């Protein structure tokens, strides 16, 4: 065993010679140590499926709110400090409505993304010419999923630095790295909504090493017509059960 | 304006309160409880302009189960009183005032005696027997001058109370549509709805 | 850090005061930084009100702007609201809030200074006070602070009693004050003030016999010298 | 930055605080050492603390600490009534009581709550029993039952091997019958330790005192050596 | 300007006008009158015509917000209880508006409340407001019964609003009806004046005194 | 703060049982209040200060123990929210009320940690007529509690043994001036007590009627009650 | 005392179309009795196929068309280079308006364009930014002497089928952007006699799928 260390670690919002900024390189290392969370987006929705993890049986499970909605047509899924990203929720409801008020329609789901990190944009205790009133990097990412009628249904990653891609399918949480390169392998650009409900849940149960249920995990989508609904317990099941079988083929 | 009146006895405190609410050609409701529970044994009785009127009433309630709650005591009648009225005399110098007139009445559960106070929207405050916002007390004081005693029952004194009533809508040009009366004493607040006919 | 001020108030020149039955006396010594300079252009000794004086020990500084915070505070916070002017515990009070402030507060020392305030109000007669860098204050019949604190502080017990005349009290604050002094000793390097009887003379008018003038008097460089004499 | 686990730390170290749902109704429980001999007996017993009509909270933690929430809360509170004119939802109380706690790290940098909270009562009209837990991080979770505080852990372990979602405590007498037995475990004297309060439908808030409490110890330590 | 609205067994009818008018001139007919705030609350406007698509079209957002933040319906209650502070937040700074908020939720069942520019707030079971506010009192007060078939409660709108734009110069156009129930509101057409006024005269035999 | 715990604090709370003494005790009809005065030299002027025992109002009165230039800072407001709530309310601030309105501003430093918390810890003795006479104590901490006898500074551990002793619920007034006095026997770092050491005040029945007197002791009046044993 | 606010006159009128809309003003600019142009326009080009109009006080309106213009600017670069749908200018006009509602842009104002579906769309507004969707309104100081004509010979008003007593309606037809045109310059000549603040030239600007398009003809110069 060995030490390597760099004499610029911990520095705060302030550069290494080579350009980089490690308080924010960290923030973002964390994104792969919190719950796990899962995107999917084919031509007929977008599905996000979370890991619930249960730690008991009076514990009502649903109080384990990681999936939730933004407007009828947006929902986000988060893995991480889940009670560090009440406020980042906030604005983006409070952006998405003020937007519907100024305009008369749905907003951009691209617009309605870079507008919260905007607002994990304003990291700093010290800057002049404009104000970024606030303390640290949110921390908290994102996968951001719904649907406007100018570029069909989409997926997300917000991260705490401020940026993000547009993944056609991503991974982010403990299981990230594995799950990710399994979703790379495993994505098309012809899913039927009812293919990706069940990817997401064989995701789920590789990068989790065990078999799972409605206790610790919970299921939306994101549709054209029917908004964007969270799948109760029930449905999440024999949607589950619908895999044991699929799977039992060969 | 608008009829607010009220008489203590010897064991309780009476309010009543006209039932109508008019804009400007049309009466709008038949059927208005010009009052707020400030708490189990104290009531409070309001008429003035538009829209002052209940924004004043239930700032002042929940200012008043927030100190309740709090101290889990409930606030004497002298009290309460005296807070509202700062709170009137606090907004006669303000930007826009409250343009309210309130009758506090309750039960001072320590003293065990009934307690009736009277503020104007300037936060004039006088503790009395019997009294009236608006117009309401020319008809009806020479009334309660006459007939008022402070040893009266709770029942001689909503006889006396029917009296000014009868006054206010033989003599007065307003058609207000009723009072409702209510009560606090010992036991708290309760509403007598047997009144236009007892 | 509060205590490294009160380091600076234990150096620097000594300075006392001593309370009597009609009248209290403060004193401390005007060291000259050069011979060039006159020394009657700074006052070690400063009238707060025509009822109350300072001296100090310390840093020189320090003490001028706590003067003038001083006496403006005694208007500002008195004298403007009950038309009279301030007791001198209330006038102490609000010096050590003052004082008291600078230390609670960031990005500031406190001050280099240990004030002797000496006064009478009407109602309660005669006082003396200390107050510290810290804030503190504290009620004295006699003390001293500086250098020569401790030598003239043990002369002060030996040779104060409760029954002293103001005159009795002028002569002890100049023998405590002979033995510790640095450089020369008169009435030009002597800084002397009392509080005592009020003074007429020394009004600037004459026709309302209900205020009589200031009860704070600063001894001339002669009137120190005639009692070096006699001494 | 860490700080936050730290003061979840003291939770651990104060007066133990407990909670259990039933089939309609709620019921708290927690405090500590009887009386030091020679203190005033009448004028602190305030164990659980009165949000609104129909809203009661409990807190594991420094009490000096607690008091700050539980008027920033009695006041949200009547500050929601005021200005929407409906009683706060015990969710909504939990979430505001939460939501404050959270933005004492985040910003300014400033020190968290020594406190963990629980929360209860029923909501404005609806009958259904509602029971919450708050910790210094911003976390509200909402329980079938809990405790938090010291020996806390001797106690969440007694009640899931206790309670059943198939059958809650129906009965209002024996909702409490089980409260009690689940504090005596890490207790340091009995009865005279801790006390309890009582919930039902439609802001009707019961607080059990010393008597009612007796009725019960000594009725329990009964059935119990029979064997 | 002519707008009413009243509970009954089936929920709340609301019916309008649709003039406007810069004094004796008519410079439009074509005013919707009833506010569709979101799909399950209704107001009424009258009085002033922005001021009210406004803060109703506002309110409609923090209605959304309240939704979002709570995963459940805001009730009548609290929706006109917003609108009420904020509209006596700015008073006598010159708002006009006269309106019934109108919702039927699970808890509250079909609610009524009447906010204006004042700051007032009311509940009640039948309100009419504007110039014509007097003539659909008139035709609402002798013809209401609450358990109204939910035909027959929706035609009493259509009138005590066709008594009022035939008397007031400055109601008229044509009416706009809307139905009230714990599922929603529903449309219940657009009616022009011209054509109906005929159309009633015959079937009611009332208008006695119009030579047609 | 490492194991749940409250550092500045803890500093400044044994900072306490470094200065001053103070006692507590709550009569069936009365309340006592008492203090030693620090190290002392012959010529400090002994009566004027009342350094460590002030009035808060004509029924609330509170001692000391901690830095004197620091209760000031707290108890000018406390006078002042004693009389805001007379202005407000017309009655008399509620004892409870007051401490609590104290010790939360206590602990607002114990949390904004951007500076630094409060010496001084106080007993309170004051009477309202919600709960008879009432006797409160505030730490730093930003607790405050009941008792019906109390002590805070040096040798704390040691008088809180005695006092447990010689107390009695019957108890009368002048029963407990001497059992405050006598149990400063011990707790005494001076051998032998003397009047000008010390620092008096009673809330009693009224010197007259059914009411409320206040007395904070002139130094004769201690020398006189001295006498009944202490020293003659 | 100083007063802020004026009137040039001028007179607006917008009409919407099956396929298509025109929004129609006078070239006149006012003060008083003076004539300060005979060619000063008042009807603008905004780009994402959106005419509008604020009439009323110059300054006012030419302020706010400025500023609208450059709410298009930013619904661009904000939500990249998106088309602005013609009811959601609407509503960000009705915001634009009430900003300034203690204190409005002393203008009636119209603005025409194609909604979503391809069908034609005007939209009105108060100086305080009450809009309701129009099939046509005019706006302005001759408001009075089109709208009856309009109403009349566009929407066919008190016009019966001959011979069936007065029970048939005269059956709405829709009209050729070549026909409403024929209305519009009509109703403007008509106008320009009785009224003395409308006359000199008359301007539209037509909007189909295809674009925006600019006619112009004369008015009587008196």
């Amino acid at each position: 065993m060995f030490l390597t260390r760099s004499e610029y670690d911990r520095g705060v919002s302030t550069f290494s010679p080579e350009g980089r900024l490690f308080q924010v390189e960290y923030s973002l290392e964390a994104i792969k140590l919190g719950s796990t969370a899962i995107g999917i987006a084919t031509k007929e929705g977008v599905v996000l499926g979370v890991e619930k993890r249960a730690t008991s049986p009076l514990l009502e499970s649903d109080s384990i709110e990681k999936i939730v909605e933004i407007d009828r047509h947006i929902g986000c899924a988060m893995s991480g400090l889940t009670a560090d990203a009440r406020s980042m929720i906030e604005h983006a409801r409070t952006a998405a409505v003020t937007h519907n008020l100024y305009y008369d329609e749905d907003i951009n789901v691209e617009s309605l993304t870079q507008s919260v990190c905007d607002l994990a944009l304003r990291f700093g205790e010290g800057a002049s010419g404009e104000e970024r009133l606030m303390s640290r990097p949110f921390g908290v990412a994102l996968l951001i999923a719904g649907h406007d009628a100018d570029d069909g249904y989409q997926l997300f990653h917000a991260e705490p630095s401020g940026t993000f891609y547009r993944y056609n399918a991503k991974a982010i949480g403990s299981g990230s790295e594995g799950a990710q390169a399994e979703l790379l392998n495993e994505w098309h650009s012809s899913l039927t909504l009812k293919e990706a409900e069940l990817l997401v849940l064989k995701i789920l149960k590789q990068v989790m090493e065990e078999k799972l249920d409605e206790n610790n995990a919970q299921l939306s989508c994101i549709t054209k017509q029917d908004g964007f609904k969270i799948y109760d317990n029930e449905k999440t099941a024999e949607l589950i059960k619908e895999l044991k079988e699929k799977e039992a083929a060969e | 304006m608008d009829i607010i009146l009220g008489i203590r006895v010897q064991d309780s405190v009476i309010l009543a309160s006209s039932k109508a609410v008019t804009r400007g050609i049309s009466v709008l409701k038949d059927s208005d409880d010009k009052t707020r529970q400030l708490s189990p044994h104290t009531l409070m009785s309001f008429a003035g302009e538009a829209g002052d009127t209940v924004q004043f009433a239930e700032y002042i309630q929940a200012n008043i189960q927030l100190y309740s709650i709090r101290e889990d005591y409930e606030l004497s009648p002298q009290a309460v009183s005296s807070f509202v009225r700062q709170e009137l005399a606090k907004s006669i110098r303000s930007r826009r005032p409250y343009q309210v007139n309130v009758l506090i009445g309750g039960y001072d559960k320590k003293k065990n005696k009934p307690e009736l106070y009277q503020i104007d929207y300037l936060g004039t405050k006088v503790e009395l027997p019997y009294g009236a916002h608006g117009y309401s007390g020319f008809y009806t004081f020479s009334l309660l001058d006459h007939h008022y005693r402070p040893d009266m029952t709770t029942e001689e004194g909503l006889d006396l109370l029917k009296l000014c009533v009868q006054e206010l809508e033989k003599r007065m040009p307003m058609d207000f549509k009723g009072v409702i009366v209510k009560i606090v004493d010992k036991d708290g607040i309760r509403q007598v709805d047997d009144f236009q006919a007892q | 850090q509060i205590d490294y001020a009160l380091t600076a108030v234990k150096q620097g020149v000594t300075s006392l005061g001593i309370k009597a039955t009609n009248g209290v006396v403060i004193a401390t010594e005007k060291k000259s930084s050069s011979p060039l300079a006159m020394s009657e252009t700074l006052s070690k000794v400063s009238l707060l009100t025509p009822d109350i004086g300072a001296v100090y020990s310390g840093m020189g500084p320090d003490y001028r702007v706590l003067v003038d915070k001083s006496r403006k505070v005694a208007h500002t916070s008195y004298k403007r609201i009950y038309g009279e002017y301030p007791p001198t515990k209330l006038l102490v009070s609000e010096v050590a809030k003052i004082m008291q402030e600078a230390t609670q507060s960031g990005g500031v020392r406190p001050f280099g200074v240990s004030l002797l305030i000496a006064g009478h109000d009407e109602f309660n007669g005669f006082s003396l006070y200390q107050v510290d860098p810290s804030g503190s204050y504290f009620p004295w019949k006699a003390t001293a602070i500086g250098k020569g604190s401790v030598a003239a502080k043990t002369f002060l017990e030996k040779r104060w009693n409760d029954e002293l005349e103001l005159e009795d009290a002028i002569h002890i604050a100049l023998l405590t004050l002979k033995e510790s002094v640095e450089g020369e000793f008169n009435g030009d390097t002597i800084e002397l003030a009392i509080i005592g009887d009020e003074n007429p003379d020394l009004l600037g008018y004459t026709g309302i016999p209900t205020d009589k003038g200031p009860r704070f008097r600063k001894l001339t460089s002669q009137e120190i010298n005639d009692r070096l004499e006699a001494l | 930055i860490f700080q936050v686990e730290y003061a979840l730390e003291a939770v651990k170290r104060g007066t133990c605080a407990v909670g259990v749902k039933g089939k309609n109704c709620v019921v708290l429980g927690c405090e500590r050492r009887s009386t030091l001999k020679l203190q005033d007996t009448r004028i602190t017993p305030s164990k659980v603390s009165k949000i609104d009509s129909h809203v009661v909270l409990s807190f594991s933690g420094l009490n000096a600490d607690s008091r700050i929430l539980i008027e920033k809360a009695r006041v949200e509170a009547q500050s929601h009534r005021l200005t929407l004119e409906d009683p706060v939802t015990v969710e909504y109380l939990t979430r505001y009581v939460a939501g404050v706690q959270q933005r004492y790290t985040q910003s300014g940098g400033v020190r968290p709550f020594g406190v963990s909270t629980l929360i209860a009562g029923f909501d404005p009209r609806d009958d259904e029993p509602k029971l919450y837990q708050t910790e210094p991080s911003g976390i509200y979770s909402s329980w079938s039952a809990q405790t938090i505080g010291r020996n806390s852990k001797t106690v969440r372990e007694f009640l899931e091997k206790n309670y059943d979602r198939k059958e809650p405590p129906a009965t209002v007498e024996e909702c409490v019958k089980l409260t009690v037995r689940s504090l005596l475990e890490v207790v340091q004297t009995g009865a005279k330790n801790i006390e309890i309060t009582v919930v039902k439908p439609d802001s009707d808030i019961v607080a059990l005192s010393s008597e009612e409490i007796n009725q019960y110890v000594t009725q329990i330590e009964q059935e119990k050596q029979e064997q | 300007t002519t707008t009413l609205a009243f509970r009954f067994q089936g929920g709340i009818i609301v019916a309008v006008d649709s003039r406007a008018t810069a004094g004796n001139w008519v410079a439009s007919q074509t005013v919707k009158r009833v506010i569709e705030i979101n799909p399950f609350l209704l107001g009424t406007m009258a009085g002033g015509a922005a001021d009210c698509q406004f803060w109703e079209t506002w309110l409609g957002s923090q209605c959304r917000l309240h939704e979002l933040r709570e995963k459940e319906r805001i009730s009548v209650a609290a929706a006109s209880k917003i609108l009420s502070n904020l509209v006596y937040q700015y008073k006598g700074a010159g708002l006009s508006m006269g309106t019934m908020i109108c919702g039927y939720t699970r808890k509250e069942g079909p609610t009524i409340y009447y906010v204006d520019s004042d700051g007032t707030r009311l509940k009640g079971d039948i309100f009419c407001v504007g110039s014509g506010q007097t003539f659909a009192y008139g035709v609402l007060d002798s013809n209401y019964k609450w358990d109204l078939s939910v035909e027959d409660a929706l035609y009493l709108g259509k009138r005590s609003i066709l008594a009022a734009a035939h008397r007031d110069a400055y109601s008229g156009g044509s009416v706009n009806l809307y139905h009230v129930t714990e599922d929603g509101w529903i449309y219940h057409g657009n009616h022009d004046v011209g054509e109906l006024f005929w159309k009633v005269k015959e079937e009611e035999g009332s208008f006695n005194n119009v030579i047609g | 703060s490492p194991e749940g715990r409250l550092y500045q604090v803890e500093y400044a709370l044994e900072s306490i049982s470094h200065a001053g003494t103070a006692i507590g005790i709550m009569a069936s009809d009365g309340i006592v209040l008492a203090a030693e005065r620090k190290v002392t030299s012959t010529l400090l002027e002994q009566d004027t200060s009342t350094e460590k025992l002030y009035k808060l109002n004509d029924k609330i009165a509170v001692a000391v123990a901690g830095l004197t230039a620091d209760a000031e800072i707290l108890i000018n407001t406390a006078r002042i929210h004693a009389q805001n709530y007379l202005k407000t309310y017309n009655e008399d601030i509620p004892v409870e009320i007051l401490v609590r309105r104290l010790s939360d501003i206590k602990q607002g430093y114990t949390q904004h940690g951007g500076l630094r918390p409060f010496g001084v810890s106080f007993i309170y003795a004051g009477y309202d007529d919600r709960y008879g006479y009432q006797l409160y104590t505030s730490n730093p901490s930003g607790n405050y509690t009941g008792w019906k006898a109390i002590s805070v500074g040096a040798n704390t551990s040691a008088a809180q043994t005695l006092l447990q002793m010689d107390y009695k619920d019957d108890m009368k007034v002048d029963d407990a001036i001497e059992l405050a006095l006598k149990t400063l026997s011990k707790t005494t770092d001076s051998s032998a007590l003397t009047y000008d050491r010390l620092e008096f005040a009673t809330i009693r029945k009224g010197a007259n009627d059914g009411e409320v007197y206040q007395k904070i002791f002139k130094p004769q009046e201690i020398k006189d009650i001295l006498v009944k044993t202490g020293i003659t | 005392q100083f007063n802020p606010y004026g009137d040039n006159g001028g007179t607006i009128l917008g009409i919407a179309g099956e396929d298509f809309a025109v929004l129609a003003g006078d070239t006149r600019n006012i003060t008083d009795y003076s004539i300060n142009s005979r060619y000063e326009p008042k009807v603008f080009d905004c780009g994402d196929n959106i005419v509008m109009s604020a009439n009323g006080f110059a300054a006012d309106g030419d302020a706010l068309v400025k500023r609208f213009k450059n709410s298009v600017k930013w619904y661009h670069f904000d939500h990249n280079d998106k088309k602005l749908s013609i009811n959601s200018a609407a509503r960000n006009i009705q915001h634009l308006l009430y900003g300034k509602r203690f204190f409005p842009y002393y203008v009636h104002t119209i603005i025409a364009g194609l909604d979503e579906d391809g069908k034609g769309a005007v939209y009105s507004f108060d100086p305080v930014g009450s809009y309701e969707r129009e099939q046509c309104r005019a706006g302005g100081a001759a408001a009075s002497l089109i709208m009856p004509f309009l109403d009349n010979q566009v929407n066919f008003k008190n016009q019966y089928e001959p011979g069936t007593n007065g029970k048939v309606k005269k059956p709405l037809k829709y009209l050729s952007v070549e026909e409403v045109i024929k209305l519009v310059r009509d109703s403007f000549t008509s106008a320009t006699e009785r009224h003395i603040q409308v006359g000199d030239g008359l301007e539209i600007l037509i909007v189909t799928k295809d674009g925006v398009r600019k006619e112009f003809y004369e008015l009587k110069r008196d």
